[PDB]
């Protein structure tokens, strides 16, 4: 949601409620991959995404985790800055969305608009309730929620602008009459219970 | 004082036509077989939309075709002190519309309809039909009316046009409201100055951005919202597994697809019946305005009326017509 | 040939005249307004389409025969509490050997009719394989409740 | 050789008796 | 089919036919229309493009990766213009809001759905803004108009008589002078 | 009444005979729905026509009051020309008005003046205009040429 | 008929031709002065002999 609160870290076990928007900023590459799991022990299944300097490798097995893999199911190997990722899990599929933006300041999240393109849809059917970032210089975590958006597509296929339909009364009015400009008057938008 | 005021009236609205089989079924033969069970629905809807479309031409004709004989615009536009150059067409200009008409046509700002502008077509089967009388043929009528009012006065309403000087027309029209002739003749230059100044005020009031044509834009906006609802209803599900006939036809057997086709047919027939009913209700609202505009054109442009507040506020002297997109503007 | 006629009946019930609606534009007008005399004017008669002249089929460059043998005829299936998902990609799948053969007791397809499976073209196919008790086969269906 | 059959070959379509009507039918006709 | 297609059955690919009304099957997506080259640009994860009414208006060729626009084959209404049964059995036909070069060749190739066994397109084919008019002879003179087609074009039955189509005239022209010391007065009634 | 509306038959006797009762209710209910909608359409279009007939009747009542029972000064209300009187005649589902009007004809051209000055003072006409026969000036009314 | 309803039938035994007509139906309207005035009413059977 627009203008929501995001928690910043400058390695806790951050919960994974419905999805995460994970934004990492770094002058030199520090944040390398994540680990997703239910109990983060030998008892339950867990998946690791990590890139070494040549490759990106995803492996889903029973791991020993502390900061020997058995019963493996899924394996994949493929061959300043601000990196934005969206992770969401549904129907046994993990969706990853990735975008890149060049910025200058490290301390704070800059304000702006940036769209994210699909990268991975992984067919691994586990509950993911927690995650830990893997490190070798700040990262921010926000949580997704079910909302209705309005997206504007220009003459090409790019999403230039959007409105959240639950931020303000005015945003609900914009979603109700299908525009970004509103004339003077009184308009009936919705019903209250 | 001499006051010139504006009345803005709608006369016609946009014609439209719908292909019933192309909207409901498209190119499917299986859908076209099941549509025959519901009867003669498409012929009725086509007949109703055809009737509304043929009504709009009569709405325009009864208002603007008030002159049997067409008068050429006089080469001099300064009659007895009164400056008529801003309501008559310019002798040297590519467009035939006058100045105020050119302001009004840019005042009202008029996709996916499917009209020929290059003939283009859309998948949904809707079309917008062109009017019988173009913009130049309407501007010719209003130019003839303004030329006749300046030259012959009230006389051409009731017979053959009889010439008369404009100052004597104004003396007669002053006799109409109870004031004598010597009020006009002794003070003619002042009245001419007030006439020219009021025309110049009208020009700047139009040149400044305004909502004065908010009645003619509402005719534009109500048609556009009528069609976007009709198009968007093609995306609704109506209970089937999908809202597209090609995927239902492609992923399912014929006997299983019969039910899913019937759901879409039942929904789309209702979505089209609603549109035709609302257009029939709205055309009766347009017709009342067209009849009132014809009455104003007869009783206030080709004559002088004694009815209170029928033509402006004050004591009526003269009136001029101008053509605006989908309507008329009386000065 | 199968055509549409309009026939005129007199007071004694004998046919005296008829028009053939497929002969002329004028005969179609007479069939549309149901009369043998027409006034002056313009009458909207019908709708016209243009029939297609060709056919185009475009499927990608895929040549490998599809391994349905390994999925169905395999030595070991896992138990139901730990099932396995296998991804099938980049193959030409015949699909006819599934419903032509009498091998399978229950072949129940949701959202797709089996006969149309040979025409459609997909992105990936996922096969989930397991072993259940004989009455637990009915619980493999959308929106159904049980222990399995 | 070939000739033309002008307004010939119409027949009574069915069992029904009708009078003073214009009746439209679809059937195999010449 | 959210990704490029990989798993599907045996069907033989054919050459694509452009600017011609065909039945098409693109990756299991079936339709009827004409196919043209397109200026739209696709990002690599997209395979087809969609309209407001959930119609598919663009597609990517699986072999050559060329973006193609899909348009409907020509359709519309057919109107018949007659002088009257008492006058003559000649009629003219209006095909509403289509290009004349499409209908004029579709009649010759016998690929039009209202199939009339005895019908000749003939020499007179006229393109109006209302559509394609067949069987009416254009004339240069202007009259008051009887049968209104539209956009200022009307037809009538005029002289060996035949159907003619012309631009309507608004009224009989007349000029009255303006003199500042001159009046006209009726002398009878 | 002839349409199936998706049922098996138009006539209800065949539907009742050929099927059992529970299926017959389902088949009859679709015909019932279709005929209800076919009747509601007719009622709505008749209401919209009755509005138009009311508008014409109100205008005819106004013309009967103003044109027949009195003389009307409104331009083109009671016919072209200058109104003198009007006569009503009955017709099936309507009325026919015969308006009698005065039409000027045979115009002549004269020279005209706004006012004349006799001895240091200006004279304006009470009713009518000043005209010039060529020999001497005269005063007339505008609609007829009777020089005074 | 013109509305495609059966109006005439030939008798199978005698070969006699006979007409079917619908037996009478219609509307029933009640004419009353008012409950406060009187409890008598008149009845109009519309379009019937
Ligand atoms: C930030 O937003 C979250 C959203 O649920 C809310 O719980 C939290 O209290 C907010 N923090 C502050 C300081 O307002
Ligand atoms: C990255 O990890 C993969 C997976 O073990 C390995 O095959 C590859 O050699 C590694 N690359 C390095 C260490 O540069
Ligand atoms: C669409 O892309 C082209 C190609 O760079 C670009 O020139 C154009 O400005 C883009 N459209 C918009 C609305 O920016
Ligand atoms: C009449 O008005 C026009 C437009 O305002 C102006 O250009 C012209 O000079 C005027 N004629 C006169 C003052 O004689
Ligand atoms: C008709 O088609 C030709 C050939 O494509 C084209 O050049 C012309 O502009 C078209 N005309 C209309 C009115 O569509
Ligand atoms: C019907 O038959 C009677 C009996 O011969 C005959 O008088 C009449 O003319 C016939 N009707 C017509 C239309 O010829
Ligand atoms: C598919 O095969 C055809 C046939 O040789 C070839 O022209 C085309 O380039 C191939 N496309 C791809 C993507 O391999
Ligand atoms: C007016 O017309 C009538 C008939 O046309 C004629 O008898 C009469 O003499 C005319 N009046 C004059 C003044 O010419
Ligand atoms: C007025 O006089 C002019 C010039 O002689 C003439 O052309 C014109 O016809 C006259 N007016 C009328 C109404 O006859
Ligand atoms: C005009 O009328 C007067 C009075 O009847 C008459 O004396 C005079 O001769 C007339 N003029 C002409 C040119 O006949």
């Amino acid at each position: 949601p627009f203008y929501s609160n995001v928690t910043g870290f400058h390695n806790p076990v951050i919960p994974f409620k419905d999805g995460i928007y994970f934004a990492a900023t770094e002058k030199s590459n520090v944040v390398r991959g994540w680990v997703f799991g239910s109990t983060m022990n030998n008892k339950s299944q867990s998946v690791i995404i990590i890139n070494n300097s040549t490759n990106v490798v995803i492996r889903a097995c029973n791991f020993e985790l502390c900061d020997n893999a058995f019963n493996c199911t899924f394996e994949y190997i493929s061959d300043k800055h601000l990196r934005e990722f969206v992770f969401k899990n549904k129907d046994g599929f993990l969706y990853v969305y990735k975008g890149y933006q060049p910025i200058d300041v490290v301390r704070d999240l800059p304000s702006g608009f940036n769209t994210l393109k699909p990268i991975f849809k992984l067919p691994l059917g586990i509950n993911i309730t927690n995650f830990r970032a893997i490190l070798t210089a700040a990262y921010f975590v926000g949580y997704l929620k079910p909302t209705t958006f309005m997206l504007k597509y220009d003459e090409n296929g790019t999403i230039t602008d959007a409105v959240d339909c639950s931020q303000n009364p005015l945003a609900e009015l914009k979603c109700s009459v299908k525009s970004f400009e509103i004339d003077k008057g009184i308009y009936q938008t919705s019903n209250f219970r | 004082s001499i006051s010139i005021t504006t009345e803005v009236m709608p006369v016609s609205m946009a014609k439209t036509s719908v292909d019933c089989n192309m909207y409901i079924c498209g190119d499917s033969t299986e859908c076209a077989n099941l549509l025959l069970q519901y009867g003669s629905f498409c012929t009725q809807l086509n007949r109703a939309l055809s009737g509304i479309a043929a009504e709009q031409d009569r709405n325009t004709r009864e208002v603007f075709a008030q002159v049997k004989q067409m008068y050429k615009t006089p080469t001099l536009k300064y009659f007895g002190g009164f400056n008529f150059s801003q309501i008559l067409p310019d002798p040297l200009k590519p467009t035939k519309r006058s100045f105020i008409e050119d302001l009004l046509f840019n005042k009202v700002t008029l996709k996916q309809y499917g009209e020929c502008l290059i003939c283009a077509q859309k998948f949904n089967g809707l079309t917008v039909l062109p009017p019988l009388l173009t913009d130049d043929m309407i501007a010719a009528y209003t130019a003839a009316l303004v030329s006749g009012t300046a030259t012959a006065g009230w006389t051409f309403g009731a017979g053959a046009a009889l010439q008369i000087p404009f100052a004597m027309q104004m003396a007669y029209r002053f006799n109409g409201i109870g004031v004598t002739q010597n009020v006009l003749y002794e003070n003619q230059k002042q009245i001419a100055n007030q006439f020219n100044k009021a025309i110049s005020q009208i020009q700047e009031s139009l040149t400044t951005t305004s909502t004065a044509l908010g009645k003619l834009q509402d005719v534009v906006n109500q048609n556009a919202q009528a069609l976007n609802t009709l198009v968007k209803q093609l995306s609704s599900n109506f209970g089937a597994i999908s809202s597209v006939l090609n995927d239902i036809l492609s992923r399912l057997d014929k006997v299983e697809a019969e039910v899913q086709i019937d759901r879409l047919i039942t929904g789309r027939l209702q979505s089209l019946q609603t549109y035709v009913t609302q257009q029939l209700i709205r055309a009766a609202e347009i017709r009342a305005s067209a009849n009132l505009a014809a009455t104003k054109m007869s009783e206030c442009v080709l004559g002088q009326s004694k009815r209170v507040d029928f033509c402006g506020k004050g004591y009526h002297l003269m009136s001029f017509p101008q053509a605006a997109p989908h309507g008329v503007v009386f000065l | 040939k199968p055509t549409t006629f309009m026939l005129k009946y007199d007071e004694n019930g004998t046919i005296t005249d008829a028009v053939d609606c497929s002969q002329n534009p004028l005969a179609e007008l007479k069939c549309s307004v149901k009369s043998f005399e027409i006034d002056k004017g313009i009458y909207q008669t019908s709708n016209f389409r243009v029939v297609p002249s060709g056919d185009v089929v475009r499927f990608p460059n895929i040549t490998n025969l599809c391994p349905f043998g390994e999925v169905f005829n395999a030595t070991k299936f896992p138990s139901v509490y730990a099932w396995e998902r296998k991804k099938i990609s980049n193959c030409v799948a015949d699909y006819s050997v599934l419903y032509n053969s009498t091998f399978f007791s229950t072949f129940k397809c949701y959202g797709v009719s089996a006969t149309k499976l040979n025409d459609l073209c997909f992105s990936n196919v996922y096969a989930d394989s397991f072993v259940v008790k004989g009455d637990d086969v009915r619980q493999i269906a959308p929106g159904q409740t049980g222990v399995i | 050789t070939q000739h033309t059959s002008s307004m010939r070959g119409v027949y009574y379509p069915d069992e029904i008796f009708r009078s003073d009507t214009l009746y439209l039918t679809q059937d195999l006709f010449l | 089919l959210n990704a490029p297609a990989t798993v599907c059955g045996p069907k033989l690919s054919t050459d694509l036919i452009k600017n011609q009304c065909v039945n098409f099957n693109f990756n299991g997506l079936t339709g009827t229309g004409v196919l043209t080259p397109s200026s739209k640009r696709f990002q690599p994860f997209q395979q087809f493009g969609r309209d407001v009414s959930d119609f598919t208006d663009s597609v990517r060729d699986p072999k050559t990766s060329e973006i193609l626009d899909i348009s409907p084959c020509s359709f519309g209404g057919v109107s018949v213009i007659t002088p009257g049964t008492n006058a003559s059995s000649e009629v003219a036909v209006l095909y509403q809001d289509v290009n004349c070069t499409d209908v004029s060749t579709a009649i010759h190739a016998d690929q039009l759905t209202p199939a009339w066994r005895i019908y000749s397109t003939g020499n007179n084919v006229f393109q109006t803004q209302a559509g394609c008019l067949i069987g009416a002879e254009h004339v240069d003179t202007s009259y008051e108009c009887d049968i209104p087609i539209g956009a200022g074009i009307c037809a009538s039955y005029h002289t060996q008589k035949s159907i003619v189509a012309y631009t309507m005239s608004l009224g009989a022209d007349s000029s009255i002078a303006y003199s500042n010391n001159t009046i006209a007065i009726p002398t009878n009634f | 009444l002839s349409s199936n509306f998706g049922a098996i038959s138009s006539v209800l006797n065949d539907i009742l005979s050929r099927l059992d009762k529970v299926e017959a209710e389902v088949q009859i209910d679709r015909l019932i729905t279709g005929r209800l909608q076919s009747l509601q359409t007719y009622v709505t279009q008749q209401l919209i026509r009755a509005a138009e007939i009311r508008a014409s009747a109100n205008l005819a009542a106004t013309k009967m009051s103003e044109c027949v029972l009195g003389q009307s000064k409104r331009v083109d209300f009671c016919g072209k020309g200058y109104h003198l009187m009007s006569f009503p005649q009955a017709a099936p589902h309507g009325v026919v008005f015969l308006h009698v009007t005065y039409v000027p004809s045979q115009e002549r051209n004269f020279t005209t003046a706004p006012a004349i000055c006799h001895e240091g003072k200006a004279y304006f006409p009470r009713e009518g205009v000043f005209v010039f026969n060529g020999t001497s000036w005269f005063i007339t009314q505008r609609n007829f040429f009777s020089p005074q």
